[PDB]
């Protein structure tokens, strides 16, 4: 078929900039009859359908803001995008409705200053327990940029066998990670110690923000 | 204004079978084409099918050719995919599709091909049991112990929206575990009700958790 | 509303889409394809004109009305799917078959041998392939017309 190809992976950039990530089909996308090129941009943001951008190559779609343009002719597109603001964290599909429709791979951009992770730690759940297992979870949220090592603690001792993390994909108001830890024990040996926490390190300054609880009355 | 929202399809085993259909609704339905858009797991986006206006004519890609079916029926509005002779590959979510340029999409149904479904076990999040009171109360909602992917967690019926964070599933073992925070001021939580919602769609599953406070 | 009258389109249309044939050649065009389907509508719509021809009058086979709303139509709806596929192509560049011909006289005023829509450039003033959607609209047109 047609291949599309598009550079690069991902862009950073700080809000308000211009980006303009390209799109190469392996065919030509003119017809003789018209200057017509075919292509199409498609957006999709993070966990949504994509959504219809420049249709053509050039023509922007019903309430698509002049700052999305569509340049490119040929075999070679290119997608720009001025004044990038917050709520565009998403990847940037092109697509050939020349021969059948091929899509691109995709052109992450994600959003640029840093912030504090927000931590709040969270004991197992009176059924989750009375169900045969335990399970301590702390959330780190708001916090960028996405380098953060997060260290539980048992009253001191620092065990790690079972502890398994996830960042959310950059959010797209304020644009900013989060993630979420969870230690994973047995119903019966959760009870082993009494003090238990976690904390973060994440460089706003290594000053590791710590949130606690102790056992016993939960 | 202009609606879809395709829906029917959890797991299904290699050869499998298996039918979806998009509802449409808020356009004149008759007039328009309609396809049908898969996403793999790899984010890859590959176009699947292609009914025309007054189902004359259908098109498929010789990756489904054969095994596929893209039927319509405008007196009930909907859109049909019939997937049959199920691969593995098949393996992604479902979007339907308008084109005039594909410019209504829908939500997807996921769609997942392997060899044992798990409801997911749902538990709610209360904080720290001490009446140590902040300022912006974060409760959560835990999901553990299911196969497959998605699940689809709400907070109150989609009403707490804002202020939320909900983290990617892991795989540990060969079942998934998701967690789920959202803040909210102190004045809105004990006194005024919070709970989180879990569907599991590829097993029925309409898990209701209240997120209770802590006594003894 | 008489003999000429009638023969008057009947012949207008039988020389204006007759004349389809002529200069096909050193046009460097040569295939109709899709237009056979839609040839179809010009003995629909002349073929009633010319059965009616009888005479508009004594004879009650008016009827050639309604036959000649329905070739009138039917060109349309033809003949604007071929319109809209060049000012909006579809994705399938591949040509049909890929997913009542013959007479004792000549099988000429029809054929589809040749090629898919390709080089096509006409050049001519301003097209010719489209302007046939204006051409059916007038017979169509006067049809409704006199029958409202």
């Amino acid at each position: 078929d047609i291949v599309m190809s598009q550079s690069p992976s991902s862009l950073a950039v700080s809000a308000g900039e211009k980006v303009t990530m390209s799109c190469k089909s392996s065919q030509s996308l003119l017809n003789s009859r018209t200057r017509k090129n075919y292509l199409a941009w498609y957006q999709q943001k993070p966990g949504q359908s994509p959504k219809l951008l420049i249709y053509w190559a050039s023509t922007r779609e019903s309430g698509v803001p002049d700052r999305f343009t569509g340049s490119g002719s040929g075999t070679d597109f290119t997608l720009t995008i001025s004044s990038v603001q917050a709520e565009d964290l998403a990847v940037y599909y092109c697509k050939q409705s020349y021969n059948l429709y091929t899509f691109g791979g995709g052109t992450k951009l994600e959003i640029k200053a840093d912030a504090a992770p927000t931590v709040s730690i969270f004991p197992p759940s009176s059924e989750q327990l009375t169900s045969g297992g335990a399970s301590v979870v702390c959330f780190l949220n708001n916090f960028y940029p996405k380098d953060i090592n997060v260290k539980w603690k048992i009253d001191g001792s620092e065990r790690q066998n079972g502890v398994l993390n996830s960042w959310t994909d950059q959010d797209s108001k304020d644009s900013t990670y989060s993630m979420s830890s969870t230690l994973t024990l047995t119903k019966d040996e959760y009870e082993r110690h009494n003090s238990y926490t976690c904390e973060a390190t994440h460089k706003t300054s290594t000053s590791p923000i710590v949130k606690s609880f102790n056992r016993n009355e939960c | 204004e202009v609606q879809l929202v395709e829906s029917g399809g959890g797991l299904v085993k290699p050869g499998g079978s298996l039918k979806l259909s998009c509802a449409a609704s808020g356009f004149a339905f008759s007039s328009y084409d309609m396809s049908w858009v898969r996403q793999t797991p790899e984010k890859r986006l590959e176009w699947v099918a292609y009914i025309s206006s007054g189902g004359g004519s259908t098109y498929y890609p010789d990756t489904v050719k054969g095994r596929f079916t893209i039927s319509r029926d405008n007196a009930k509005n909907t859109l049909y995919l019939q997937m049959s002779s199920l691969k593995s590959e098949d393996t992604a979510m479902y979007y339907c599709a308008r084109p005039d340029a594909m410019d209504y999409w829908g939500q997807g149904t996921s769609v997942t091909v392997s060899s044992k479904t798990t409801a997911p076990s749902v538990y709610p999040l209360a904080p720290v049991c001490g009446d140590t009171t902040g300022s912006s109360v974060t409760l959560g909602c835990l999901v553990k112990g299911y196969f497959p992917e998605p699940v689809t967690l709400t907070w109150n019926s989609g009403s707490l929206s804002s202020g939320v964070h909900t983290f990617p599933a892991v795989l540990q073992s060969d079942l998934y575990t998701l967690s789920s925070s959202v803040t909210v001021t102190s004045s809105t939580w004990p006194s005024q009700s919070i709970t989180c919602n879990v569907a599991h769609p590829a097993s029925s599953t309409k898990v209701d958790k209240k997120i209770e406070p802590r006594g003894p | 509303q008489g003999r000429g009258a009638w023969l008057l389109m009947a012949f207008t249309a039988l020389a204006l889409e007759l004349t389809a044939l002529w200069f096909q050649h050193v046009m460097l065009l040569k295939p109709s394809v899709l237009c056979i389907y839609e040839r179809v509508a010009l003995f629909g719509v002349l073929g009633a004109a010319l059965i009616g021809a009888i005479a508009p009058k004594t004879p009650l086979r008016y009827v050639a009305m309604v036959i000649w709303l329905y070739s009138a139509f039917r060109g349309v709806q033809l003949t604007y799917e071929h319109t809209m596929l060049q000012l909006y192509p579809s994705p399938f560049a591949t040509c049909d078959f890929m997913v009542l011909p013959l007479d004792k006289w000549v099988p000429q005023v029809f054929v589809a041998s040749g090629d898919c829509a390709e080089r096509q450039w006409d050049f001519l003033g301003l097209e010719m392939p489209q302007w046939l959607l204006g051409i059916f609209i007038a017979y169509l047109i006067v049809a409704v017309l006199v029958v409202i």
